[PDB]
Formats: structure tokens, C-alpha cells, sequence
């Protein structure tokens, strides 16, 4: 079962406090480094983990009273799966994957997040030719030393859901 | 002061992760001259000022010579990434990691087999506690709590591994490199320096169609799990059979 962690405390402050949808976006992404969640481990250092913001932050806020979290990560992240901006829909798909991840691993979680509309965004983002163009292209920061493509990274994703 | 480690703390500064604290912070600064030292002293790097050079470079390089020396700690004893289980995990049930242990075509970090070994496990053959061995390993609390995990090239796959030119040390911008990771080819252990250990990047590991549950359970039931002949990720993205052993651990008692 899920249990809150010991560590990075300071992560676990940063949620136990009014968070805005648009905050969450920024840390769900992470493209700006004052917003950026990571770990020592984290698979790459230069974006956030939404894997490291659930386990740490969301679901130690969530265990505190901080139950608005679940609506408004649910929004957070059908506004980036509708962004139309590849690395926003890749965060998308990277937080609903890490919630399968924790769930693999912790076998109960807090709480499990509304997804039928996030899913569909998702599906219907990738039927975008330009979408599937900008995410096939995709070498910015860590990206550029995989031969592995953003765009099949996240197909193989969703075929996990 | 001195140009070469205001350019450092500069530079780290500037990359410094978020999960960083203010008192690693500190001592990654406060340590730096010891580790560049250390460096020296193992023929690593040209001279102290040389490892600040190279860290703003970020680009790491090394005479041919050093890398052949360390590399024959490796052969001897094969090499070493601990870890823990939910990594482990993941490297079967994370599609973006494509089933393989270590970020694909850019590799592991390990240290040598024998320095594990000598570091984690007390004078009676005793395994440390897992409170020990986070902190040995600058590790959030908690994060062995479930085990800790060892992943393990034998002798002979490392010895093959080095016939085929697939051994490489870390750079700036290595994949899986962070702001805590320093030239030398060795690991940035605090302020205990004697816990720093050697560093190099092997070539990741093909877990195609295994699943992590089995692997899970054959390692609670017997210790490990083996793969004979495993297939590995080279450098430029070939998957290659290897002859050799490598081991997925859960680390116990002699």
C-alpha cells in the first residue's frame, strides 16, 4: 500500500498549500527550472517527473486535507494533453503513466484519477499530423541523446493503458 | 580565492538540481578541492585545476592509460549498480525505458564489483543496514527500505564487454548525469570522501519480454535472477549477445 515517504521534504511543502491549475501544469512539465521536480534517479534530469510530484507532493497533500489536488491535476493535465505542444501531451502521458508505475508498485493508491476525458485528448492529439510531426522531431535537452523518439516513447506508452 | 573554483561553484549553481539541498549544496562546494585531489592522486585528471576546467567544460576526458587501469578493476571483479526495487521495476514496466536496464543506448552507471562489495558489508560478512547504505550512497531516506538491489555484470560479460570497445566514462552531459556527479571517474559521496567509489558507464542490458512480477519472485525465492549470454545496448544502439553472466540482486548476509 501506499505510504508517504520520508524523504525531500521540501518537496512534500511545496503541495500542502493552495495550488493553482496553472502551477501544476508548470510543475507537471517542468520546462521552467524553478518548477522542475526531479530526483536523483529521475530518467531525465532536464524536464520534471511526474512519478517524483505524485509520490512526494500530490499524494502527501492529498493525504493532509489538500483534496482539491485530484480535480485540479485532473484539469492540469486535460489542459496539457489538449495543448497541442509536444512536450506537454509527452508530460501528460508520462503523469498517467506514473500513476500506473506507483499503482505497479504500491498496490493501493490514495486516490485514482478521473481519465475517460485525458485519454481521449490524448488520442485525439495524436491523430494530429503536426502533433505526431513535432513529437517524431523532438531532440531538445536529453531527448537528442535517444535514438528512441519522443513520438514512440509515447505510443508505447498508451498502449500500457 | 582562485578563478578555477569560482567558475565551479558558478557552474554548479547554475545546474544545481531540485531535489539538491542547501547542505549538499554546501558540501559539494566545501569537499571540492578533496575530490579533485583524489582525482590527482589516482592519475585521473592532469591537476587540481585541471578537474575545476574540465567540470565548467563539462566535456571529461582521459588519458588512455588511466581508463585501461581502472577498467582492469572491472575486469577482475565485474562491476556494480545497486538500486532499488521499484528501479527495478520500472526498467520492465516503463514503456519510454524500452525493456532495458539503464538508459538504453547510453548506458549504466557502475562501480566495480570489489568496491561494493568491500563498502557495503560490515567485517563479519554482515550486510549494512539499509539506513547505512542510503547514507553511504546519498540516497533519500527510505529508498532501500524494501531491499536493496544490485545489478551485476560477472567477470567474463565485462571482459567481453571491453573486447567490443563498449566501456565509457561519464561526461557533463551523460544521460542520467546530475548536478551532483564530478570528473575523475568517481562518485561525490559528501563529506565522507572514503565512501567514494570508482565510476563508469557499461552498456545497458535487454530485458525484452521478461516480466518485472517473475523476475520479482525468482529473486525473492533464490537471491537473484540471471540472465546467461544477456543481450546488451552498445553505445551506437546495436543489441548484441553477450557471453557472460549478469545478475539482478537483492543484496543479503554472505
Amino acid at each position: 500500500m501506499y505510504k508517504v515517504p520520508k524523504g525531500l521534504e521540501h518537496y512534500q511543502k511545496m503541495f500542502q498549500k493552495e495550488v493553482t491549475v496553472n502551477d501544476l501544469k508548470k510543475y507537471l512539465i517542468g520546462s521552467d527550472k524553478e518548477y522542475r521536480i526531479t530526483r536523483r534517479d529521475s530518467y531525465m534530469g532536464d524536464i520534471s517527473d511526474p512519478e517524483v510530484i505524485l509520490e512526494y507532493g500530490v499524494y502527501p497533500a492529498f493525504i493532509k486535507g489538500y483534496t482539491q489536488l485530484k480535480a485540479n491535476i485532473e484539469e492540469a493535465l486535460l489542459e496539457m494533453s489538449n495543448s497541442g505542444q509536444a512536450l506537454d501531451i509527452y508530460q501528460a502521458v508520462q503523469t498517467l503513466n506514473a500513476e500506473n508505475m506507483l499503482l505497479n508498485y504500491y498496490e493501493s493508491l490514495p486516490f485514482y484519477l478521473n481519465r475517460q476525458s485525458i485519454l481521449a485528448n490524448i488520442t485525439k492529439a495524436l491523430k494530429d499530423a503536426h502533433i505526431r510531426e513535432a513529437m517524431a522531431h523532438y531532440k531538445l535537452g536529453e531527448f537528442a541523446h535517444y535514438q528512441d523518439t519522443m513520438l514512440d516513447m509515447v505510443e508505447r506508452t498508451i498502449e500500457t493503458f | 580565492g582562485n578563478m578555477e573554483r569560482d567558475i565551479f561553484e558558478k557552474k554548479f549553481k547554475e545546474i544545481k538540481d531540485k531535489w539538491v539541498t542547501d547542505k549538499q549544496a554546501d558540501e559539494f562546494i566545501e569537499t571540492a578541492d578533496k575530490y579533485a585531489d583524489k582525482a590527482v592522486q589516482m592519475s585521473a585528471v592532469a591537476s587540481r585545476a585541471e578537474y575545476y576546467r574540465m567540470y565548467v567544460s563539462r566535456k571529461y576526458h582521459y588519458k588512455k592509460e588511466f581508463v585501461e587501469k581502472l577498467k582492469q578493476v572491472y575486469k577482475e571483479s565485474g562491476a556494480s549498480h545497486v538500486t532499488s526495487k521499484k528501479d527495478v521495476m520500472l526498467a520492465f514496466d516503463d514503456a519510454k525505458r524500452k525493456s532495458t536496464i539503464g538508459r538504453q543506448e547510453n548506458g549504466l552507471f557502475v562501480t566495480s564489483f570489489a568496491e561494493d562489495m568491500a563498502l557495503l558489508f560490515t567485517d563479519q560478512g554482515k550486510l549494512k543496514s539499509a539506513d547505512q547504505i542510503e547514507n553511504i550512497k546519498g540516497v533519500d531516506s527510505g529508498k532501500y527500505s524494501d531491499g536493496v538491489y544490485q545489478y551485476e555484470y560477472d567477470s567474463e560479460l565485462t571482459k567481453n564487454i571491453d573486447k567490443l570497445g563498449y566501456i565509457r566514462t561519464a561526461s557533463g552531459d551523460t544521460p542520467g548525469a546530475n548536478s551532483l556527479n564530478i570528473p575523475g571517474c568517481q562518485t561525490w559521496s559528501g563529506k565522507h570522501i572514503e565512501n567514494s567509489e570508482s565510476e563508469l558507464i557499461f552498456p545497458s542490458i535487454s530485458v525484452k519480454d521478461l516480466k518485472s512480477k517473475a523476475v520479482l519472485a525468482e529473486i525473492d525465492a533464490k537471491g537473484y535472477f540471471e540472465i546467461i549470454d544477456p543481450t546488451i545496448i552498445a553505445p551506437n544502439g546495436d543489441h548484441k549477445k553477450v557471453t557472460g553472466r549478469f545478475k539482478i540482486k537483492k543484496m543479503q548476509d554472505r
